[PDB]
């Protein structure tokens, strides 16, 4: 029995409404991968971060930068909001490296809409489980993609 | 003719005197249809006194006529002056002897007749009325002198003796209680009627069989019964001691008054019937191993299991008919991944894999598929295993392009 | 209160027993309180999976088992407490519903089991699993369409409490004054997953929803 | 209703099936020659 | 083909059933289809024996049997028919099930090959040997019988039916291997998907059978044979077939309440199947009121238009306002039968003047006061209540004058001790004078009262 946390929404569904209502296909970065190479599981290590990068570039990542403010009622909120947001993800991701979590894709990250806080759920894959598997055997202490680091500020991380 | 019961439910003035004589003179009808309608609308005027008794008076034939007229017949015996008149030209003697032999067992066909006819969709080649037909017993105890005719032809006794003593595993038997339990009831529908029928102390009999029986056929009968013994004070009281309740006003009044009766009545209370005994069900009283862990190429670089010489085409005539033994370690490993297919395909788990293995076998190997003792063998597994209609057509066809020679061979020689 | 139960309805041995030692101790001084707690923990994991969901997992684990390890004592094992319940007759009208779709079916296929256990015809096993396989494609095919569930249809001793003395689960601190469960909403939404998870709301006794 | 012995009962069977079938096949395999 | 019925017979009997095996050789097939019809004609003129017809029973098996195996329909199909004129006695059958040519006979049923007259032929012939001796049907023509019936609907099957007939005959005669092939489950499901009320009722009918006779109880499980039927009204969510195509989903579920319902119904008439439904212990019945409570609104529709029909009641007619719906059950509404074409007045004046019989007792309606304490002991009563107030305004309607005329019927048939707490409706009555519940729910019992006492004026007035 798991408590229901009020005012919070994935990360996942939150970015799909804000590509959606401004006529933006979901998966744009996943078109565009098989669009240069059909059998990107198939390809060795190196020519996978061609492909990647090539992504990457042709699409800029803002759309997490400009969803915080366009839910922001005034720029003093809006502020506030974001210093939240940038110092409450730094301590789950030094947090989490210590526990060894895994498996944090977007559905498992939840924004609080209110004051902006970050919440992790699933605590399923601990102490470097994920790590070791053989199937996709991810590589990283924790997630820190190009969507989160440009909304923390524009300065950088 | 039908425009005459409009003319019946109205109460014409002074109907009973020109109304009766003209159902007489239209019984006599050309029409089948006509005269049979006539009958319809004539049984229902009997049931007013004063018409009964005008056709007593009248004395009209109708033994010409079919079984409906025999029954508006009967119902002659149930006034005095009109049993006088039947009694004698020797005509109760002679229902008497035809209502213990032929058809006192009819009597039940006509109740379920109707009753099947009513609500089961049956159609023998909106709420209906199914209204109890007239019997003889049940018209012959009205008055004291039809009574005494019933006594000394001693037939309670038979009857009662059917009763205590039920055989209830011969479909015959089982009609003969319930053309005894229908003539019971028909006894104990009047006062004179009960006198002679508590004496031999049946009705309690009745009653436990009406709650305590295997054939749960005989167990609703007795509910109809029951409600035609209720059809007086006097056979009230007596269901009322037994903890069975009864309907105590007439249909004449529908809006009855707690201070003739209709033939109706329930248990106290109605789970008192409807427990039943419980029965117990009936139930209650290798290359397969090793194929997995190699390939059908890789083994090759009396395979009939369930043969035996009793189920099979060809072996079975070794004996009765003389026919010469079959004629052939390739094709023994052949006959063991083909029959290992057959029974993994009776789960149906996978399907296409099992389908595609069989087919390659017919492709490389076309000879196999030859033998009659392999397609005995196939045969008899789909008898005792359970195969889903598109795989059983599956199998049974890869055998349709076979000669079967060693069957031709025997025959003709044997034959000639 | 609510970690004992967990530890009462453990399949060990050991720790079933006890935990109820220490159970009947408490029931000294408060009696009803170790009651309510039992109910209601017996009608909430009732709720989280039903009748059809237990089979929907059990026969696809033992299916892999079965074709994939090759396994015959643990195919068994996993249905074993499957068939149990049914054993206990329904408390309910949807595992009599239940009882009535499905139950003429894995009766029987029990039954082709037995037979197995004794003959050792691989034909024997092989006709079970021709009657577990056809009810397991008629489950998997109304699963999506569960969406939403009443508590009359699923278990009628929940919305029957109008009050309780238990704590909200979740919510005890010794400095605090305790809040007890009211009542519980007579309908609650199943949420469209892979796991397809409940959502129950309570009533505290402040008014508050939980 | 009482449809309690055998006799009823196959004549039952055997009518429906002939009245009430819009393929023209237990009109055919029915017979009562075959009894 | 040239019949001699010249020489002696067993000197024309060489001729047929030499040229029946013929080693695939130098015969034709149209000339083995001209012989086996000799042969036919042959046996009617001399009867079944083994000293006149040349060779004994068992030699002309064996040349019989191969014709079964020949590539031509036409050829199979009289080689079938001539079995068919063999088999008159248990002796002659017991040699032909000795032979296993069951194997055989099984194998034409289940072929597929466009030839419908051929498949004819071999169920003919299945019936002949029921008749002859149904103790010792063979295991193998069963399991394709149960076969081309259990699945017989998904391949588009045309002799369906015709399959079902038979084991049905089958299932009266010998129970015992029709039970063991689960036969007594694919009636069951047949029932569930056959729209038609006449065969309907005869597939249901055959099971209660088997629930009848003591000595029949024991191929029949307690609590889930005869219940398979209430599946589509008690479950939510009932997937009969597990693979269905998707766009008939929302009319599949409309074929299951039809077929169903008629179900129920011929269930409820018949005495195996009233008391099997209705045990002191846990019974379908108790399920099936118990549902009905539920707040679910596609079930109570159906719930009720059964109701009606078991009762054979009048159906009112669909609407929000209880005034209209009155209108449409009075006894004396107009009927096209009442017209100068039709029974001018005799039609219309037998269902408006009474019947003149004060005395004669009434057999229906000794079944209907059974039917409805059995309803009310379980507690039908005060799941209606349940429903008036608790439910839609197009539904409320149809539950008060069921109840309404449940109430007219139940003073009238019962006897005295059963309904005399019946008329005071505690449930509702209680639901109207109070004040603690909301008030919207206290005034849909007070407006019931109100509309259930107009009712009664109605059956006070009667036909006019
Ligand atoms: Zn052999």
């Amino acid at each position: 029995l798991i408590g229901w946390v009020p005012h919070c929404d994935t990360l996942h569904a939150l970015i799909r409404d804000y590509r959606e209502k401004k006529k933006i296909l979901l998966n744009i970065e996943h078109r565009i991968m098989l669009r240069m190479a059909p059998d990107y599981d198939h390809l060795t290590l190196m020519q996978k971060v061609e492909v990647f990068e090539h992504a990457v570039n042709n699409t800029a990542g803002d759309d997490l930068a400009k969803l915080l403010w366009l839910k922001s009622p005034s720029s003093e909120v809006w502020f506030d909001r974001r210093t939240n947001y940038t110092r409450s993800l730094a301590v789950m991701s030094m947090v989490g490296y210590i526990l060894g979590l895994g498996d944090r894709h977007p559905s498992n990250l939840m924004l609080d809409r209110l004051s902006g806080k970050i919440l992790h759920i699933d605590f399923g894959d601990c102490f470097e489980v994920a790590m070791t598997r053989e199937k996709f055997p991810e590589k990283i202490p924790f997630r820190l993609t190009r969507m989160l680091t440009n909304a923390m500020e524009v300065t950088g991380l | 003719t039908k425009h005459l019961r409009v003319l019946l439910r109205a109460n014409v003035e002074f109907f009973n005197n020109w109304g009766i004589e003209l159902l007489v003179t239209q019984l006599h009808d050309k029409n089948k249809t006509i005269s049979s309608e006539a009958l319809d609308i004539l049984d229902e005027a009997c049931e007013d006194k004063a018409n009964l008794h005008a056709l007593i008076q009248m004395k009209p034939a109708l033994s010409h006529l079919g079984d409906k007229g025999l029954l508006l017949l009967l119902r002659f015996l149930s006034i005095p002056k009109g049993f006088s008149y039947l009694n004698e030209r020797g005509y109760v003697a002679k229902q008497l002897e035809k209502w213990h032999r032929e058809y006192n067992s009819k009597y039940v066909d006509l109740i379920e007749e109707q009753l099947n006819e009513a609500l089961t969709t049956y159609r023998k080649p909106q709420r209906p009325h199914v209204y109890l037909p007239i019997h003889l017993y049940g018209q012959l105890v009205h008055h004291k002198t039809g009574c005494h005719l019933l006594e000394v032809q001693n037939i309670i006794t038979e009857l009662c003796r059917n009763v205590r003593t039920p055989d209830l595993d011969k479909w015959e038997e089982i009609k003969k209680l319930k053309a005894s339990l229908w003539a019971l009831g028909n006894i104990g529908s009047s006062n004179w009627g009960l006198n002679l029928l508590q004496e031999e102390n049946v009705i309690p009999d009745i009653l436990k069989l009406a709650k305590q029986c295997e054939v749960l056929s005989i167990r609703g009968t007795c509910v109809y019964v029951l409600g035609l013994i209720a059809k007086t004070k006097q056979g009230c009281d007596i269901l009322k001691c037994h903890n069975w309740d009864a309907v105590r006003h007439s249909r004449k009044h529908l809006w009855p008054v707690v201070p003739d009766y209709i033939g109706l009545a329930l248990p106290v209370d109605i789970n008192d019937i409807f427990q039943v005994k419980d029965i117990p069900y009936f139930q209650t009283k290798s290359f397969h191993l090793l194929r997995q862990q190699m390939s059908l190429t890789e083994i090759m670089n009396t395979g009939l299991q369930e043969h035996t010489d009793d189920n099979c085409l060809y072996c079975v005539c070794i004996e009765i008919l003389g026919f010469q033994p079959s004629n052939q370690m390739c094709r023994i490993l052949l006959r063991k991944e083909v029959l290992r297919l057959v029974i993994n395909l009776s789960s149906s788990v996978s399907t296409k894999c099992h389908e595609t293995g069989l087919l390659t076998i017919k492709e490389k190997y076309p000879q196999t598929f030859d033998d009659i003792c392999l397609y005995s063998e196939v045969s008899h597994l789909l008898s005792h295993c359970t195969f889903r209609l598109p795989c059983r057509r599956f199998i049974q066809e890869l055998f349709q392009d076979v000669q079967f020679l060693q069957m031709h061979e025997e025959a003709e020689a044997v034959l000639a | 209160i609510y970690p004992l139960t967990v530890a009462s309805k453990s399949t060990t041995t050991a720790r079933h027993n006890a935990a109820n030692k220490i159970l009947k101790n408490m029931c000294e001084h408060s009696n009803t309180l170790v009651q309510q707690a039992m109910m209601v923990s017996e009608e909430l994991i009732r709720v989280a999976i039903l009748w059809h969901e237990m089979w929907h997992e059990g026969l696809e684990e033992a299916s892999r088992l079965y074709f994939g390890e090759r396994n015959v004592k643990g195919m068994f094992e996993v249905l074993e407490p499957l068939h149990a319940m049914m054993e206990r007759g329904p408390q309910t009208l949807k595992e009599t519903s239940f009882n009535q779709a499905y139950g003429r079916d894995l009766m029987e296929a029990q039954e082709w089991c037995r037979k197995y256990m004794k003959s050792g015809n691989v034909k024997d096993l092989t006709q079970a699993w021709d009657l577990y396989y056809h009810v397991f494609r008629r489950i998997s095919k109304q699963l999506p369409q569960l969406t939403s569930l009443e508590l009359q249809y699923v278990s009628p001793k929940l919305l029957m409490c109008r009050d309780l003395e238990l704590a909200v689960p979740g919510t005890y601190d010794p400095n605090q004054p305790i809040i007890r469960i009211q009542s519980i909403a007579p309908s609650l939404q199943v949420i469209t997953s892979k796991q397809r998870p409940r959502k129950l709301t309570l009533m505290g006794s402040n008014g508050h929803e939980f | 209703a009482f449809l309690d012995n055998p006799t009823i009962i196959l004549a039952h069977i055997r009518q429906s099936h002939v009245t009430s079938d819009d393929t023209g096949m237990c009109e055919m395999v029915l017979i009562d020659h075959d009894v | 083909n040239v019949p001699l019925d010249l020489t002696r017979e067993p000197s024309d009997n060489l001729r047929e059933i030499l040229q029946n095996v013929a080693r695939l050789q130098g015969v034709s097939n149209m000339r083995k289809l001209g012989h086996l019809n000799n042969f036919t004609k042959l046996l009617c003129d001399i009867g079944h024996s083994e000293e006149k017809l040349g060779f004994h029973y068992e030699d002309i098996i064996i040349c019989l049997r191969l014709a079964l195996l020949n590539e031509a329909k036409e050829v199979r199909a009289a080689g079938l028919r001539a079995l068919r004129y063999l088999i008159q006695d248990s002796s002659i059958l017991q040699k032909v099930l000795k032979l296993k040519v069951d194997y055989l006979i099984a194998r034409c049923i289940d072929i597929q090959q466009s030839n419908e007259v051929e498949r004819t032929q071999a169920l003919r012939l299945v019936r002949k040997m029921i008749t002859v001796n149904a103790s010792l049907f063979p295991s193998s023509v069963t399991n394709s019988l149960i076969a081309v019936g259990n699945d017989g609907l998904q391949e588009r099957d045309r002799m369906v039916r015709a399959c079902i007939a038979i084991i049905c005959e089958l299932a009266l005669q010998n129970p015992e291997v029709v039970a063991l092939r689960g036969g007594l489950n694919t009636i069951l499901k047949n029932v569930i998907d056959c729209q038609l009320s006449r065969i309907n009722e005869a597939l249901i009918t055959t099971i209660l059978h088997l629930l009848n006779h003591p000595k029949t109880r024991q191929y029949v499980r307690a609590d889930v044979e005869l219940e398979r039927i209430l599946a589509p009204y008690t479950d939510f969510h009932y997937r009969h077939s597990p693979d269905t195509a998707e766009g008939q989903l929302k009319e599949d579920r409309e074929a299951r309440f039809l077929a169903s319902k008629m179900g129920i119904i011929a269930t409820f008439r018949s005495w195996a199947g009233i008391i099997n439904l209705c045990k002191p212990g846990n019974s379908g019945i108790q399920s099936l009121i118990g549902v009905l409570c539920i707040p679910n609104m596609e079930i109570r529709r159906g719930l009720l238009e059964v109701l009606y029909d078991i009762f054979r009641l009048p159906l009112p007619v669909v609407t929000e306002e209880f005034i209209e719906a009155l209108l449409s059950v009075d006894p004396g509404r107009f009927q096209d039968s009442w017209r100068l074409s039709d029974g001018f007045v005799a039609a219309e004046a037998k269902t408006i003047l009474p019947h003149r019989a004060r005395s004669r007792p009434d057999l229906m309606d000794n079944y209907l006061a059974l039917i409805l304490s059995a309803f009310i002991r379980n507690g039908l009563l005060e799941g209606l209540v349940e429903v008036i107030t608790n439910s839609d305004d197009h539904i409320s309607v149809r539950a008060t004058i069921l109840l309404g005329e449940l109430l007219h019927m139940a003073n009238t048939i019962l006897p005295h001790s059963h309904s005399h707490h019946l008329h005071c409706l505690p449930t509702l009555m209680n639901m109207a004078a109070s004040f603690d519940i909301p008030k919207e729910k206290r005034l849909r019992a007070s407006a019931a009262l109100n509309c259930l006492k107009r009712f009664h004026e109605m059956k006070k007035r009667g036909p006019k």
